[PDB]
RNA sequence: GAUCCGUAACUUCGGGAUAAGGAUUGGCUCUAAGGGUCGGGUACGAUCAACUUAGAACUGGUACGGACAAGGGGAAUCUG
RNA sequence: UAUCUGGUUGAUCCUGCCAGUAGUCAUAUGCUUGUCUCAAAGAUUAAGCCAUGCAUGUCUAAGUAUAAGCAAUUUAUACAGUGAAACUGCGAAUGGCUCAUUAAAUCAGUUAUCGUUUAUUUGAUAGUUCCUUUACUACAUGGUAUAACUGUGGUAAUUCUAGAGCUAAUACAUGCUUAAAAUCUCGACCCUUUGGAAGAGAUGUAUUUAUUAGAUAAAAAAUCAAUGUCUUCGGACUCUUUGAUGAUUCAUAAUAACUUUUCGAAUCGCAUGGCCUUGUGCUGGCGAUGGUUCAUUCAAAUUUCUGCCCUAUCAACUUUCGAUGGUAGGAUAGUGGCCUACCAUGGUUUCAACGGGUAACGGGGAAUAAGGGUUCGAUUCCGGAGAGGGAGCCUGAGAAACGGCUACCA
RNA sequence: GCGGUAAUUCCAGCUCCAAUAGCGUAUAUUAAAGUUGUUGCAGUUAAAAAGCUCGUAGUUGAACUUUGGGCCCGGUUGGCCGGUCGGAUUUCCAACGGGGCCUUUCCUUCUGGCUAACCUUGAGUCCUUGUGGCUCUUGGCGAACCAGGACUUUUACUUUGAAAAAAUUAGAGUGUUCAAAGCAGGCGUAUUGCUCGAAUAUAUUAGCAUGGAAUAAUAGAAUAGGACG
RNA sequence: ACCCACUCGGCACCUUACGAGAAAUCAAAGUCUUUGGGUUCUGGGGGGAGUAUGGUCGCAAGGCUGAAACUUAAAGGAAUUG
RNA sequence: GCCCGUCGCUAGUACCGAUUGAAUGGCUUAGUGAGGCCUCAGGAUCUGCUUAGAGAAGGGGGCAACUCCAUCUCAGAGCGGAGAAUUUGGACAAACUUGGUCAUUUAGAGGAACUAAAAGUCGUAACAAGGUUUCCGUAGGUGAACCUGCGGAAGGAUCAU
């Protein structure tokens, strides 16, 4: 989430061990570090262009993606820098030889290299435990607005 | 802490307890081959019953199926070996048929008498 | 003892969870070093599988490195002026990581005026060459240089004293120094 | 459960040992060593259940303590010592040598070898890293760590070893069309030359295999062991050469020779 | 006393209720929130004047509505 | 291995249950009981209570022998055979037993550690330790303080022990050491250039911090600040070195320092031999126990995906006193509201949350045979949990241990 | 349902039946039960359609978008023959499957590495009057997958396969004297060893991997804020 | 306005019954052991009993939701003859 | 013939119910708070390092001057280590007292159902136009079945002007 203010915290936010020498005058004023997550996921430009900090970011941060890669549709963006997704699926009951609708909600971190709104399908991938609940990180967006600009005014 | 010693029971018992026809049919078989038990008939019917089951299931499979050919021939060759199954009908549509006496006829009880040596099933 | 398990602590649904098993030695926590300043006192602690940890209480000196200057010195730790986690750490001059301290500057001055032949604030033949080959880049920085007058320098603690028994850090510079300078006066 | 388990119950014992259900409760627990528990063959099984040299387990200690048996060149007094795949077992009395090598059924076979072949072995490098002081090392499947290997040597490449010294005398790259021994899966013991490999970034690379009956099959890369070039192994193969006849074929063969 | 927590049967739904049952309260030293007024072309600046409420340290022979002031409570029967 | 039969009526056809019938790795009980093999067995109720005995100890040529022990022979006047006691080391965290708790827990299949610890086995791995660096540091080897024992004792009573006197180490506590080379900082001087120099100190590994290298998405240029190698003194730099992964601040290395300074053999058994300048000089065979770092193996701890019985006469639940997320810290072996501070208002639910019940440990499986199903699994294997009930902790690689301790309750 | 004075049901004697080293009883569970019904129930009058309509959750939901035709390659059964000393492969035939092409036809895609295959042909030919046949390098196949870049509408279903403890189950082999079992054993020169074994199947939801593109969803381009260059 | 023929959608009757049902009967109660168009609701021998209890609605009367123990071999439906 | 209810006897089951009734089990407020662990102190005794004296020893190498290393022994002094009893403050937290809550049980005068049940007493409600057709809903009333009013149904005793 973020939304500016950058240095807004009590502690000074910085990327660890990335050092910008004040004696040497540079043009970007801050040396920025980033990596490529792997599994062919594009590291979004906003991560490289961005000023944000987020030590929990898969592109700019200290975590790493390994294990399960899952998708789900976004059912809540309320908590700052983290979302909740619903993953539907059909569960097979053999005796009746049919299925039933089931779902799980999976809490997952979202870097502010992404702008997410409710309804977007999103791809996530597994994490070291980030928080009490969140075990996953948002690694790509498969939707955009779900046709928001198509809601516009009278012709 | 030892591996369980496995076991199985060798007989089955008829549901209808009193069936005058089955009873008569049973006694004769005993009175012929010289058996002390209805169980000695019950046992054979159970052995025969599992054989027919195996046979039945094999038949539902497609002809020349790898499992069917392998296991089918084994069943046949086992049955033929002991002398229940005729050499002429080797193809297991007759093992599906068979019947009890074909098994009874092969007991050492009977062979010792059929060959003389006894001149009674009971002396046998 | 202190237990680090999640088996207490209601589930994400909010449900209350029954007690399963008992406190295991391996989910154990321990009490804070709450390490303070002066008169070195260190107590080792026996951790999992041999493996000493050094719990500091009362440290008077640490190893502080000037980053842009590519050196490190051992200096007295004067005090704790700022902490982001808790203010009581500052009130009580408690040493933990990320704490903002004030240290010495006399060791850092000595090396500088020896290395650059300059003397912040306000004869040998070989040395003269070195100093002349140097400077032009002796320009230091405003906010960092004006601090030597005080004979005290702002620095951040980068180590974990209740863990390693070391209190170590780096002189504050640039943007980061700016940040804490603002915080200091805008509350003071 | 409070610490390392020191016992092994029968029926919890790996099946390729071919131990019998009764006549006991426990089975020997393989000691820590060069090979993993479930994939090893303790000396007590080999000197008793395989070679029938001893009757009691107590006699297997008797044989061992006299320094008869030796593994890969050293003496190995451990009763439960975990001897694995590729290892060399040598009786100087009886003048016999052995290399532990798999069946077609996925069992360790009694396999006699020459005197000179018993002076070397093969191992698969499970990793290659950069050690302290900048010295690169390789680690093989039996736990050997060998300093200063060839730079061209990479993971999964098999390696020929001196055994009288820790040195590598040659290596074989993992390439399309190299002879391969399958260790793992239900294809364990088959020998197939490597048709082609599937990548699958993120885990478990598949490896396609064909013996020569011109039969095909697949296992995970981890379970593939390169033993050589097509038709030419670097070690002597056991009879049957990992062809895996069908149940019918075996039945035919076994009943093909009935002649007394 | 006051602040905070917590409060049953029953009921004409208005009550019962300060139900019952609990914690806290000095001194001193700090922090934060809450306002007025004037000039702005057709974001903020400058100045002055008020005890309230919450939070935090320190401190004492564990005391603090320190005198004064200030409801005992609960379950029933008869009866208006 | 796809079967029905008796009972409502005066008779009739239905509906429908009751009864019959057959099996049970299903218990009990009654009567009867000759042979072979096979062999479960205080689960159910009371994870109720326990007399007594036993169930955990352990020595190789190879840590410690002045037994005032035995044996004596056999080279042994330091020791040398055998060996009580005791010290040291290691084990007692395995095994065995039970099924009380436990309902998204455990458990199963499937995952993750780029999120950690690991005695041991196995394979690797250590020339650096002192000091202003000629009158020097024990290295041919530095220090005591204790058991057993001897002797004096206490108590009704225990695997209770006190005072006094001895003596060991692979216990305790100290502490020397070894090649060459190169790179770094200083710099006495001398002389002005384009500048170069004698010799002084620093540099094992580990610890803590900061900085740097660890390229590769296909190719070329100018300039600033430093400053490298080669001069055919305008100048050139030509070949220029690169490990792994899907992915890293990875492995690994370099710079400035840091440390009540980790480790770097004061150990043991067999043999005793070479080699001359005859010093008991200087060398030297096999293998034992150690020892730091890495790997391996035996493990462990957390961990992804999906899957539980009855219940709405449980519809809302979660933040009291963390509920859901953010930042920083603390703590842990380590991730993480695991804890704290600050901030925010989140998290779950008719696709059944939350609550309740379970005469509930989960699983491999068991019984019943047209099929679909139904019912069961305390119990030979696997996993978990416990040791009368709670909590706490010492030892250690590993225990929140109970045939360990401490406290409260019974 | 028997017994109230000739009791085919009681108490016995006699005789008879069923199972038999075993047989009865009690309790539970399963089959019989299509009396829990997915397969597979019943609801006018036997037990059972809410007084009525609206309506969210749930379940369910019309038709239509590459079909048709042509060419090629090589598999496995079965026939009529057998060439051969029980099994063999060619050509003749059907039959049922697999792959790849051209028909206006993305197969993600460029930049090389690779090529197995012919539009090739460079010579001719073992040999049946010759397109029956393959060795054979100099113009001319992409996809068969390597690896680097640049990007990709989402699912369900089905196929094959990897990964998969043993015991139990199904089941092959083997004459524990039989059998339940066990995983043994079987041959000799039985005086100094020879030797076959210790199979196979199931393992279903989920996860992984691969083939398919019917069936059933999902997304797209209408204020053009579209598509390619 | 009325007559005749057609056609949608109505309320109903008549005759049949291929078909269905235990029958009475039924153009649905048919197209069901040759058992699957979609979907909602209820019943599972008779009593006990629409009772006890809790919840909830109501001014009240009462409505909605709604058990068990125990008892019992029948209760019941359609049709035939008396 | 069948058949309904009150009333009366025997036996059994569950219900309501003064006792602000009783018991077990799981959580838990508030108050009290053991113990080990961490921590501020403590210092029985028992030594280290350093400084100086007095009495002897051993020599780096000299004719007198000159001088190092280790080790033992008593007046006295500067700056640290171990360490028992004790003890500050903490987290962890058994347990005790008094309450609350949930679940599973449970006594009770008396009240009031049902059944065994077929019969006994009183009547005749139903079954035939059951002798006032029956039945539903609602309401009021009566020893008991039941009667009566308003509106329904035919399952009526009418498929019909
Ligand atoms: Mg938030
Ligand atoms: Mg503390
Ligand atoms: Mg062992
Ligand atoms: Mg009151
Ligand atoms: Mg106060
Ligand atoms: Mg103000
Ligand atoms: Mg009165
Ligand atoms: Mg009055
Ligand atoms: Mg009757
Ligand atoms: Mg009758
Ligand atoms: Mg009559
Ligand atoms: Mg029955
Ligand atoms: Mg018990
Ligand atoms: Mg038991
Ligand atoms: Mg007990
Ligand atoms: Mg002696
Ligand atoms: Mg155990
Ligand atoms: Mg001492
Ligand atoms: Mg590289
Ligand atoms: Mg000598
Ligand atoms: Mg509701
Ligand atoms: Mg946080
Ligand atoms: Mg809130
Ligand atoms: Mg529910
Ligand atoms: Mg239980
Ligand atoms: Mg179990
Ligand atoms: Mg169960
Ligand atoms: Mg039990
Ligand atoms: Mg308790
Ligand atoms: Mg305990
Ligand atoms: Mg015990
Ligand atoms: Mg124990
Ligand atoms: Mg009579
Ligand atoms: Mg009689
Ligand atoms: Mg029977
Ligand atoms: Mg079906
Ligand atoms: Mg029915
Ligand atoms: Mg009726
Ligand atoms: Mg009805
Ligand atoms: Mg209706
Ligand atoms: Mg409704
Ligand atoms: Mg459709
Ligand atoms: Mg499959
Ligand atoms: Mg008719
Ligand atoms: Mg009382
Ligand atoms: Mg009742
Ligand atoms: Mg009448
Ligand atoms: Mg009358
Ligand atoms: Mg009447």
């Amino acid at each position: 989430s973020t939304e500016l203010t950058v240095q807004s915290e009590r502690a000074f936010q910085k990327q660890p061990h990335i050092f910008n020498n004040p004696k040497v005058k540079t043009s970007k004023r801050t040396k920025r570090w980033y990596k490529n997550a792997g599994l062919g996921f594009k590291t979004p430009k906003t991560a490289i262009e961005g000023s944000y900090i987020d030590k929990k970011c898969p592109f700019t941060g200290l975590v790493s993606i390994r294990g399960k890669i899952l998708t789900g549709t976004v059912v809540s963006t309320k908590m700052h820098r983290t979302i909740v997704i619903r993953r539907a699926y059909l569960h097979y009951i053999p005796k009746y030889n049919r299925y039933e609708k089931r779902h799980k909600n999976v809490p997952v971190h979202v870097s502010p290299a992404f702008r997410v709104q409710v309804g977007d399908i999103v791809t996530v991938g597994q994490c070291r435990p980030i928080s009490k609940t969140v075990r996953f990180n948002v690694v790509k967006v498969s939707a955009a607005a779900g046709k928001a600009n198509k809601q516009f005014a009278k012709f | 802490p030892r591996a369980p010693r496995t076991y199985s029971k060798t007989y089955s018992t008829p549901k209808r307890p009193y069936e005058s026809s089955r009873l008569d049919a049973e006694l004769k078989l005993a009175g012929e081959f010289g058996l002390k038990n209805k169980k000695e008939i019950y046992r054979i019917s159970f052995q025969l019953s599992k054989i027919r089951r195996a046979a039945r299931d094999l038949l539902t499979r497609d002809e020349k199926d790898p499992k069917r050919l392998f296991e089918g021939n084994a069943l046949i060759r086992r049955l033929v070996r002991v002398g229940v199954l005729s050499e002429d009908k080797k193809k297991l549509d007759y093992v599906l048929a068979l019947k009890v006496e074909d098994f009874l006829e092969r007991r050492l009880q009977t062979q010792v008498y059929k060959l003389g040596l006894a001149k009674s099933v009971h002396h046998a | 003892g202190i237990s680090r398990d999640s088996r207490h602590k209601r589930s994400a649904t909010g449900a209350k969870r029954a007690q399963f098993r008992k406190k295991r030695k391996f989910e154990l926590g321990r009490q804070p070093a709450n390490t303070k300043i002066g008169a070195k006192r260190i107590h080792s602690v026996r951790t999992r599988g041999g493996n000493k940890k050094y719990r500091a209480l009362r440290i008077e000196t640490g190893n502080f490195s000037w980053a842009s200057e590519g050196i490190s010195k051992k200096t007295r730790i004067a005090g704790v002026v700022y902490h982001p986690s808790n203010n009581e750490l500052v009130r009580t001059n408690t040493l933990t990581k990320a704490a903002i301290v004030q240290i010495d500057a006399t060791p850092f001055r000595q090396w500088f005026e020896a290395h650059y032949g300059q003397t912040l604030g306000k004869k040998s033949k070989n040395a003269e060459r070195k100093w002349a080959a140097r400077a032009a880049s002796a320009k230091i920085e405003s906010s960092v240089e004006s601090q030597f007058s005080a004979g005290r320098l702002y620095a951040c603690i980068s180590s974990r004293p209740g863990q390693s028994g070391r209190c170590d850090g780096y002189i504050l510079e640039g943007e980061e120094l700016a940040f804490y300078l603002r915080r200091l006066t805008a509350k003071k | 459960a409070r610490g390392p388990k020191k016992h092994l119950k029968r029926l919890a014992a790996p099946h390729h040992w071919l131990l019998d259900k009764l006549s006991g409760c426990y089975a020997p627990r393989p000691s820590a060593g060069p090979h993993k528990l479930r994939e090893s063959l303790p000396l007590i099984v080999f000197l008793r259940n395989r070679l029938k040299y001893a009757l009691n387990g107590r006699e297997v200690k008797a044989i061992l303590m006299q320094r008869h048996v030796k593994v890969d060149g050293k003496v190995r007094t451990d009763t439960t010592y975990p001897a694995g795949f590729m290892d060399v077992i040598t009786l100087d009395a009886t003048n016999e040598n052995f290399r532990l090598v798999y069946d077609v059924k996925g069992r360790f076979a009694v396999h006699r070898i020459t005197d000179e072949e018993a002076s070397y072995k093969l191992g698969k490098v499970k990793k290659v890293q950069l050690g302290k002081k900048g010295v690169p090392y390789v680690v093989t499947h039996d736990g050997r760590t060998i300093r200063y290997p060839d730079p061209n040597i990479k993971v999964n490449d098999t390696v020929k070893i001196d055994l009288a010294s820790g040195k590598i005398t040659d290596f074989i790259k993992f390439d399309a069309g190299k002879l391969v021994y399958v260790t793992g899966g239900r294809n364990l013991g088959r020998i197939g030359t490597i048709v082609h490999k599937e990548r699958h970034d993120g885990g478990f690379d598949l490896v396609h295999i064909k013996d020569s009956l011109d039969n095909t099959f697949v296992t995970r890369l981890n379970n593939v062991f390169v033993i050589g070039e097509q038709g030419k192994p670097y070690i002597s193969l056991p009879k049957g050469k990992g062809i895996k006849l069908s149940i019918a074929e075996e039945r035919d063969r076994r009943r093909a020779q009935q002649g007394l």
